[PDB]
């Protein structure tokens, strides 16, 4: 991937700031709130019909979570994006058919997720380096059809 | 079709935005240009750096455009009907380009409006955003 | 927007389609299903193996919900709005997919229509196709 | 790529009988008057003001030889279409700016060109194993911003 020493250091330090038990669930359950369609995938997850409802679901929560969990390891291997999620791959493109441009979307709403409890320090070229990020991983996790 | 509930969300979020309309619109054209550089092609003789009067000067042009959509919500396609015929027409913009700039304004309210940005006001701003996106692209001949 | 000579080019290729209309559906569904497969899990109980009635019988649905379109295309979101709650609300589709169908569709007419598939009628169909899809993703909630 | 010994026979069958000094040109000219935003890239052209005025251009009929040219070399390489690509990787990404939802368009747009000039011949499953050779052909063409 083309991520420069300026553009990683931009990404570290932020993502050390990062509350790793809640923006996983707060960018699942935004992405469940802005795109409903992606709610198919979610059918056994209980309660889904407000907002208020999704984000305070312990399941979209908990579930976001491992999400946030696959972006730290990608972000540990920018080198190697297409290995580290091949097995997220397969599930996602073989298993659950889940077309490709919702993982770009949901690498949108983590930025967005960032930015809202960030500010000031989400600085445009601080997004340009995640924009680098999730473009990476939702290439990676869409290798699968490629 | 926007819902009475995201003309709300949209009409509060953007009174909340303030005078800070045109600031906010240079915030996003700069971090449009930053994070998908291609869009930078449409300014080759503006100065895209930091600062710039010019990306100013658009960004203040392009959010006043945005807020006669929102004061004008119900019809739109009227509304933005000139700068529809420019975009498609004249400029040629690609239909994606709307939606990354799009999300960047998203992103610049995001960072600008902490209490205002909830899931739900999110939902209507991204529709709203699409609608506008939509109506700038319907004159493509 | 939709061009008078749109309007005419649509009405035009539909009205060779002729009869044609239900096997036409049928075979863009079975292109769809067998071109992009993560299509297929809307219609996990439907046989979706090569000359399936049930594939068939939602071929002449469709190719019907898309005639009623044309000829009301003047106001395609009155005519289109109870398959646009269907699609949005009930099945909740993916925008995505409404593109993979058009594509399919227009491959369909391609194949069958030599005369009628020329550059100004392909371009036509297309506007015509994406309108159909913008109102069949217009009540997203 | 994913393409399998039937794949490959109705690629190669079908792509013997196409007429190269021609159907790039088609595809080209269709692209231009389909998505009209592309006319951008090819403003020093000339006349491309009416479709007849588009598909009889002779440089549109030339370039889109030549874009068809590109596609041959994919065929004798779905093993690596990265590095068949690499070079208009570079040219379409960095030099010219070419957003690359524009490369599938095209593809799209190939298909359809082949669908009408083929008509039943173009079967759904021959479409398909076409499909996944132009997504393949798009996401090489794209890989410089990956
Ligand atoms: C960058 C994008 C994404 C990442 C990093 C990601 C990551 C993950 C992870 C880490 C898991 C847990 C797998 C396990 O338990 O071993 C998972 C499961 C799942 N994902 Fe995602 N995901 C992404 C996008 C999506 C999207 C957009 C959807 C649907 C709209 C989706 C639907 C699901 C579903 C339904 C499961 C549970 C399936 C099961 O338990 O078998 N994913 N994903
Ligand atoms: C919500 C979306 C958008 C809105 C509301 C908007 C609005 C405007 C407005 C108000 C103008 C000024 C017209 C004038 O001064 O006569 C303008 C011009 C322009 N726009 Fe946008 N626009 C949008 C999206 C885009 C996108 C996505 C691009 C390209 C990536 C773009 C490229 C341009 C260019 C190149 C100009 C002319 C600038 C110049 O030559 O000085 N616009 N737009
Ligand atoms: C031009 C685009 C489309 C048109 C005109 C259209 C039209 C229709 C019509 C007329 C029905 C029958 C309603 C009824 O029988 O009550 C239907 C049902 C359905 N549609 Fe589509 N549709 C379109 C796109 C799509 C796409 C892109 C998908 C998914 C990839 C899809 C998935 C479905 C499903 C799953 C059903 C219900 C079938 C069943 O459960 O028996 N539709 N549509
Ligand atoms: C699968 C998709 C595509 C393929 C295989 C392809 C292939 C080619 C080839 C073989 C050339 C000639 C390069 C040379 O002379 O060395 C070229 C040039 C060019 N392409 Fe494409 N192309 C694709 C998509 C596009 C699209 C979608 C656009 C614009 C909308 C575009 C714009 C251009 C332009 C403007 C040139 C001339 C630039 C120059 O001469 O420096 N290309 N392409």
């Amino acid at each position: 991937v083309h991520l420069t020493p300026e553009e990683k250091s931009a990404v570290t330090a932020l993502w050390g700031k990062v509350n790793v038990d809640e923006v996983g669930g707060e960018a699942l359950g935004r992405l469940l709130v802005v795109y409903p369609w992606t709610q198919r995938f979610f059918e056994s997850f209980g309660d889904l019909s407000t907002p208020d409802a999704v984000m305070g679901n312990p399941k979209v929560k908990a579930h976001g979570k491992k999400v946030l969990g696959a972006f730290s390891d990608g972000l540990a291997h920018l080198d190697n994006l297409k290995g580290t999620f091949a097995t997220l791959s397969e599930l996602h493109c073989d298993k659950l058919h889940v077309d490709p441009e919702n993982f770009r979307l949901l690498g949108n709403v983590l930025v967005c997720v960032l930015a809202h409890h960030f500010g000031k320090e989400f600085t445009p070229p601080v997004q340009a380096a995640y924009q680098k990020v999730v473009a990476g991983v939702a290439n990676a996790l869409a290798h699968k059809y490629h | 079709v926007l819902s009475p509930a995201d003309k709300t969300n949209v009409k509060a979020a953007w009174g909340k935005v303030g005078a800070h309309a045109g600031e906010y619109g240079a915030e996003a054209l700069e971090r449009m240009f930053l994070s998908f550089p291609t869009t930078k092609t449409y300014f080759p003789h503006f100065d895209l750096s930091h600062g710039s009067a010019q990306v100013k000067g658009h960004g203040k042009k392009m959010a006043d455009a945005l807020t006669n959509a929102v004061a004008h919500v119900d019809d739109m396609p009227n509304a933005l009907s000139a700068l529809s015929d420019l975009h498609a027409h004249k400029l040629r913009v690609d239909p994606v380009n709307f939606k990354l700039l799009s999300h960047c304004l998203l992103v610049t309210l995001a960072a600008h409006l902490p209490a205002e940005f909830t899931p739900a006001v999110h939902a209507s701003l991204d529709k709203f955003l699409a609608s506008v996106s939509t109506v700038l692209t319907s004159k493509y001949r």
